[PDB]
């Protein structure tokens, strides 16, 4: 059954917790919405009408030690348009977890790094928004709503 | 097993909008070949709804689940829907369906 | 939890009954889309348990629970089984499981 | 922790009254000793029969009132089927009972009256077939202490 | 016709056009009488020796209530061929007016059920009855208001 | 003798020489206590556990009408050996004497009949028990007015 | 009848910690399967603890009891707690229950 | 004349310890519906809100081992009475590397959450962290939280 | 001990009334969680006394002390009787229990 | 009303008296704890909380004669982890419980021989402990704290 | 997952055939937060309150005719007095009758606990020991230890 | 058992190669900082086994296991030859041993 | 839409075979005059392919569907392919199409 109809297009999905080591957008789960004409088709979102929407995705990345010194971990969401058929950052942030360190003589160390992304865009019809990380070993969809990315319509 | 069609019995007021969810089981049908019918009470047809409008259909590839929310119910919105996918694997081509039924009552214009 | 298996753990002889309940705590699931997956030790299919002959399913509306009984146990029954329901409210839509482990001794 | 130590089969259920519904008779299956077990499904408070075959279907009600508001009220209770072969509700158990003795309490106060109506019989029943435990007054329902409205069949 | 069959059953329910009369019926809807139970003169007879469970309801309506002081009686009755007396096996007693014939208020319908069942040894040849003192109360009028039956348990 | 027969069984009846109490009696004629059912303290011993049929009726009689309203109960209860508590699992409440409590004279019957039955899983050592709160009023005269049996279905 | 909260009233001064004691007393309820419930003084919700952090629960299956301790005690913990049980014999499928409240002063 | 229910809460910086939500403070909006009960927003009406809350946590060195700071916004419903999150996130904010007696070095490791959500009427809205001994409410609009029904 | 019931053989007629007393001495135990449980003579079942109606229970939690009244006495309320508490410290939760028994005659 | 406020996962349960021939755990009897987290299962303890932990337990072994001379002694103390999901002893001890002379008549004899162990160790969430007896028809529970087991949060 | 304060618990080496010996590198053993391990003893990092313990289980396969003295003492050799001193110990005789003999057959089994608490101090040795270490028992596991925690 | 050798008692006469596997069952052990020893005709001691050489050594952390394959097989001694490795959590620290046994004859 | 080319979107690889099916929604069209038509990303001539070696077709006249199964796929072969059946009822006559993309990858 259902109450109250409610619109606009509307996305919140969250990660698979059952895929190892990759990023699965799903909205079959409690907390995840998407109706009124959003599409996530390759793992991409598509908006189903022109206008302003909100665009926000979160990633934790967790390790068990620091292997490498030059480790950077990039989240970005990504948009390839209708009318410049490039793929290109709407919002992006790099983060270094490991400054030096390299644990020689110690018992593992592991570390825990969010990264949040958010920002309002004119989009149009047939643009797909997708959400991306470089390394996808290091994602931590353990708990709960640790991973997600949504968008709405304003 | 082979598309789920979740909401069987959906009876709403004049003026709404129910959706109806369907689930692919089957792995070899495409959420891009995504179909669906209605066919009103006491009629032997089954007419095609056309992807527009008043007929909003959200599909994610992921999961493997399309949707269709239907807005601006009327009177003439009382029949069973069923939604379909076209399957294709190897040498092999099937279509799939589902089943569920909807009643939409009356507004009865209050007069003073 | 949304939807609770209560019987997490049964041992029962070839030949017999195991019961297994699971009761609803999230009300936009329904008792009419109830689903109900095993997969056999040691195997990597889940697969779907269907309604008929052997397998028994008892369903309540109103205490929104729903059981599954399966009878003439044999030794190929060993594995892993869960309940599903298809949940709907508003704008959301997402389904429910539980789990519970089943060994039979010959 | 514990486990099951009863095999059993054929089809049987013992719903009762819930007494957290105040003024309405919803059937309830998780209770002490009710049963609802080897295919009986309850939907709309309906018993949905599951194989065909010859059942011994009760049930009884407790009415209350604690007065009389007219001299003319008439407490019914009736087991119903709707079967696939005719899909219409008719009566297989039925019975009436009128419980106020030409008074209306007026020379005197209030007075609670106790009341109860038992049905039972054999039927040859169907798959698919609803069967529904019906009362008029679901307003005069005692279901405060123990068994005291019940509802059930059983597969002989 | 599907599906098998089972033991001797019966569920016999009153003629609705047998005025003053408990005639018993089987070509009913939703009645039974199979696997060698018979109906012969209001009265069933076993096929075979083993438990049966009688149950019988009786549904008695007057349209005004007297003084007369009435008492209502319902029994099923067991005449063996081991002891060929009618005793009786279940039984029960009701007086449905107590009042002294109201004056003021006119008609005031009363309805009186009686309900009777339990478990018995039966042999083969033995007759049971399901028997009321006044059948000119009886409410024969709708669906499954009068039965009585038997079932091989 | 005839037919083996299993399937344990019985139905007990009042002891008609019991003054103010309801003393349960097995050996007199149409009742039976066999196949494992035995009757300890006034109650009967569930000897394997399973599905029962449980059953009994009780029917009040009375001369006069004291005491405004006076209720009268009917319940059959269970001690089971997993949980030893008397708990009800079939009850009944009936009011006899309806308001107007007679002014004038002495003399008039009133009868009031209480039929229970339900299906109830039952195990190895329960002990049920029915039961009456008012055993002054107890009409164990006559025939099967007065009984209490449980029949594995 | 059918578990025994022992506790039946409680009154602690705020940063105290209470603990709330249930005994199965029908031997067919399974600690495996036990829920905690708390009702706050103004609420019209029964909502479930969560069994993790300031909520630890203690069971003994040979006692067929559980226990319940509250650290960090605030004036928003005041309440009517119960607990629960899921059982499950032959056919028989059922739940039980128990009583008592939770007052805390600042 | 704004209508939909809004919040935007923002932590007292005068409690010992402690995460205490206030709503009359100069920039803090608690309107048209949403209540602040047992330190809870107690949401006034069915639809999609933005439900989004930050924490500063700072600490003067970094004591044994490693400290998780985490930062959960939950949600317990009527429909489903059992406290679930929403958005979550950890930090680890020690990079091992203890201080070895020498002295202290002050880190500051924030943490922020965002997202859509339906909620339903009388659902419980509450913004939480393990270590309120850690929070920097010495400013303002560094520890905050709220939701708006879009 | 940290119970002791007083009358341990207590002997009475058809339609009398007995009286249990127990006496709590372990000062953690509640006289508000009091049980009392019958094992009819022959019986190996204990089984649990429902206070009301016949049995009519008397408490006091300063001399930690509480009673059990049996009215209407027949022949079938004859067997071994036992009180219990429910004690509770800081960290410790146990039970204590009593003993004494009852038999009664007919009168003929 | 518990006016003592306590914490550290304890545990000293007794055996039960009246389980015939058998080493069934209790806690609510009298001088016996089981508290803040720590759980029995199936004459097993599961540790509620990774940290350091102290194990004892004492049992004393009771017989009316000594018939034969094949009777060997144990008391054991058991782990099963999740790293290494094998049960094995953390503590041991054997005792001859009849030394000689095995009595050949008028024999009349009561024998009792205790046993006692104790120890620190490191456990993790969810390990599983249990006190082992091999004859658990010699264990002698009629009087008071002869038989006993315990672990206490250090 | 962090630590605690002052422990051990060392067990005897069983690939060292008729000798005691406390080894801290073996499953389920502890050596950590200070304490040493010399020479078979256990040098106290702290002043303070510790809880000091050790089991050996004594195995023969027969019976000499010499009243066997089974000894096991914990000592301490303190800073403040140079001295080693008793501070645990236990004498046990296994062997009753004259020597198995007519029935040359005596798999005996006997096994000593110590217990207590004391106040020790920085660099304190302590050294559990037996007389006759031919008897031990280290086939199995966890049956011959050693330890102590800061309390 | 904490350590599985696979490939034990053999008698390979001198000239041969495979890889003899240990499995590590306690998952506080590393695959990392592990060494190997073989004994001396089973007679006297174990021998330290040094790095590279004429022994081969397979390390894989994903799956847990170490190996050492028998390659340049001359004749070195026979004996029971044992796998080793450094495992530690928290405040424990220990170590875990193999065995398995090789008999070298010639032409 | 009379007459549905199911395959959309398609990426296989030089050396493959993708079959291309289209079912008829008009009942007025015919299983006998089917048409198939391939064009080449970057070309402006729509090319008749023809039925024969390469191109494979399976028609079924009771389900009113046909396909066409395309071998040895190069990398040149990389178009949209477009289906087509001509219809008539009464004075009717008409012609109808579908959709459906094609990208191979080359190898080396
Ligand atoms: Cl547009």
């Amino acid at each position: 059954s259902s109450r109250t109809p409610s619109d606009k297009p509307v996305a919140h999905v969250v990660a698979n917790p059952q895929a190892e080591g990759q990023l699965q957008w799903l909205n079959r789960r409690a907390n995840a919405l998407l109706a009124n004409g959003v599409e996530l088709r390759d793992n991409q979102l598509v908006v189903p009408s022109e206008g302003l929407y909100l665009i926000y995705s979160q990633v934790l990345f967790k390790g068990q030690g620091c292997p490498s010194t030059h480790v950077l971990l990039t989240h970005t969401i990504s948009r390839i348009a209708v009318s410049y058929q490039t793929k290109v950052n709407l919002l992006s942030a790099i983060k270094s977890p490991c400054q030096r360190e390299t644990p020689e003589g110690a018992e593992a160390k592991p570390w825990y790094e969010p990264i949040y992304l958010g920002g309002v865009f004119q989009l149009e019809k047939g643009d797909r928004l997708s959400a991306e990380i470089n390394r996808p070993d290091y994602l931590d969809f353990a708990e709960s709503g640790q991973v997600y990315f949504g968008i709405i319509a304003l | 097993a082979r598309v789920d069609q979740t909401p069987q019995t959906i009876t709403k007021e004049t003026g709404e909008s129910l959706t109806i969810n369907c689930v692919l089981r089957d792995s070899h049908c495409a959420t891009s070949s995504t179909y669906w019918y209605r066919k009103k009470s006491g009629s032997t047809n089954e007419e095609s709804i056309s992807k527009g409008g008043r007929y909003v259909e959200t599909v994610n590839s992921g999961s493997k689940s399309f949707s269709l929310r239907i807005n601006d119910l009327t009177v003439e919105d009382s029949g069973t829907y069923r939604c379909a996918s076209e399957c294709q694997y190897g040498l092999a081509e099937y279509d799939v369906y589902g089943g569920g039924t909807v009643v939409t009552v009356n507004a009865a214009a209050h007069h003073h």
